[PDB]
Protein backbone atom coordinates (compact mmCIF):
# COMPACT_ATOMS: atom_id res chain seq x y z
CA UNK A 1 0.00 0.00 0.00
CA UNK A 2 2.57 2.56 -1.17
CA UNK A 3 0.91 5.93 -1.77
CA UNK A 4 3.04 8.66 -3.34
CA UNK A 5 2.77 12.15 -1.84
CA UNK A 6 4.36 15.24 -3.38
CA UNK A 7 4.90 18.16 -1.00
CA UNK A 8 5.02 21.71 -2.38
CA UNK A 9 6.73 24.25 -0.12
CA UNK A 10 7.61 27.92 -0.39
CA UNK A 11 11.16 29.26 -0.33
CA UNK A 12 10.55 30.98 3.02
CA UNK A 13 9.37 27.87 4.88
CA UNK A 14 10.33 24.20 4.86
CA UNK A 15 8.26 21.13 4.08
CA UNK A 16 7.50 20.93 7.80
CA UNK A 17 7.86 17.20 8.49
CA UNK A 18 10.48 15.49 10.65
CA UNK A 19 12.05 12.15 9.72
CA UNK A 20 13.00 9.76 12.53
CA UNK A 21 15.58 7.09 11.65
CA UNK A 22 16.36 4.00 13.71
CA UNK A 23 19.81 2.95 12.40
CA UNK A 24 18.74 -4.21 5.94
CA UNK A 25 16.57 -5.90 3.31
CA UNK A 26 13.19 -5.90 5.08
CA UNK A 27 13.89 -2.82 7.23
CA UNK A 28 12.22 0.60 7.06
CA UNK A 29 14.31 2.68 9.48
CA UNK A 30 12.87 6.07 8.49
CA UNK A 31 9.36 7.35 9.21
CA UNK A 32 7.52 10.54 10.17
CA UNK A 33 7.64 11.50 13.83
CA UNK A 34 5.86 14.85 13.93
CA UNK A 35 4.43 17.57 11.69
CA UNK A 36 5.04 21.27 12.34
CA UNK A 37 1.74 23.10 12.70
CA UNK A 38 1.02 25.46 9.84
CA UNK A 39 3.52 23.81 7.49
CA UNK A 40 3.12 22.52 3.91
CA UNK A 41 3.09 18.98 5.33
CA UNK A 42 0.16 20.10 7.50
CA UNK A 43 -1.67 21.81 4.62
CA UNK A 44 -1.15 18.95 2.16
CA UNK A 45 -2.26 16.74 5.09
CA UNK A 46 -1.51 13.54 3.14
CA UNK A 47 1.16 12.45 5.65
CA UNK A 48 0.27 10.56 8.79
CA UNK A 49 2.60 10.95 11.76
CA UNK A 50 3.65 7.31 11.45
CA UNK A 51 4.29 6.89 7.74
CA UNK A 52 7.36 4.82 6.84
CA UNK A 53 9.07 6.39 3.82
CA UNK A 54 10.40 4.07 1.13
CA UNK A 55 11.84 6.64 -1.29
CA UNK A 56 12.46 10.37 -1.73
CA UNK A 57 12.11 11.94 -5.20
CA UNK A 58 12.05 8.52 -6.83
CA UNK A 59 15.18 7.42 -4.96
CA UNK A 60 15.08 4.44 -2.60
CA UNK A 61 16.19 5.48 0.89
CA UNK A 62 15.63 2.28 2.87
CA UNK A 63 19.36 1.47 2.61
CA UNK A 64 20.34 5.15 2.99
CA UNK A 65 21.58 6.84 6.19
CA UNK A 66 19.61 9.54 7.97
CA UNK A 67 22.04 12.34 7.12
CA UNK A 68 22.03 11.45 3.42
CA UNK A 69 18.23 11.67 3.31
CA UNK A 70 18.38 15.06 5.04
CA UNK A 71 20.94 16.27 2.50
CA UNK A 72 18.78 14.78 -0.26
CA UNK A 73 15.66 16.71 0.77
CA UNK A 74 17.78 19.77 1.58
CA UNK A 75 18.72 20.07 -2.11
CA UNK A 76 15.39 18.78 -3.46
CA UNK A 77 13.97 22.24 -4.17
CA UNK A 78 10.48 23.53 -3.49
CA UNK A 79 8.85 20.12 -4.08
CA UNK A 80 9.65 16.68 -2.67
CA UNK A 81 7.96 13.33 -3.33
CA UNK A 82 7.87 10.60 -0.67
CA UNK A 83 6.83 6.99 -1.22
CA UNK A 84 5.22 6.13 2.11
CA UNK A 85 3.17 3.55 4.03
CA UNK A 86 0.36 4.67 6.39
CA UNK A 87 0.13 3.79 10.08
CA UNK B 1 16.82 6.25 22.78
CA UNK B 2 20.35 7.05 21.62
CA UNK B 3 20.30 5.14 18.33
CA UNK B 4 17.69 7.47 16.82
CA UNK B 5 17.89 10.64 14.71
CA UNK B 6 15.09 13.20 14.45
CA UNK B 7 15.50 16.17 12.11
CA UNK B 8 12.79 18.48 10.75
CA UNK B 9 12.68 19.46 7.08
Amino acid sequence: QTSDVVIHRKENEGFGFVIISSLATITVPHKIGRIIDGSPADRCAKLKVGDRILAVNGQSIINMPHADIVKLIKDAGLSVTLRIIPQ
Amino acid sequence: FGEERESIL
